[PDB]
């Protein structure tokens, strides 16, 4: 009877704490990619507007 | 002397109710713990006279619909 409610409990206690702390990781990451992928993006626009600007010089 | 006395009697009394109501509390609660030690997430743990546990546990599933753990 009773271990079924302990497992319960337990496992509330992992999951709510768990699947929540690696949101929050996630959430880190996402916004460093954000930033570095960013960056990347206006490396390729900065190399597109210079070989753009070398065919009129 | 009439205040004095007056005053202790207050006192007293006052001290008596709260040293014997933290005595009671904590002789529930000692109950309390030794029954619930057998066990975001929530829980309570409380004390009733035993009569009204009938009705207690239907109201508890009539108010947290149809769902609600409880010893």
């Amino acid at each position: 009877s009773q271990s079924q409610g302990i497992q319960q409990l337990l496992q509330a206690e992992k999951r709510a704490a768990e699947k929540v702390s690696e949101a929050r990781k996630r959430k880190n990451r996402r916004l460093k990619q954000a930033k570095e992928e960013a960056q990347a993006e206006i490396e390729q626009y900065r190399l597109q507007r210079e070989k753009e600007f070398k065919a009129k010089e | 002397n009439f205040e004095k006395i007056e005053n202790e009697l207050k006192e007293i009394n006052t001290n008596q109710e709260a040293l014997k109501r933290n005595f009671l509390e904590l002789t529930e609660l000692k109950f309390i713990l030794r029954k619930t030690q057998q066990f975001r997430l929530g829980f309570v743990a409380g004390v009733i006279n035993r009569e009204r546990i009938p009705t207690f546990e239907r109201m508890l599933w009539r108010v947290c619909r149809g769902n609600v753990f409880l010893r």
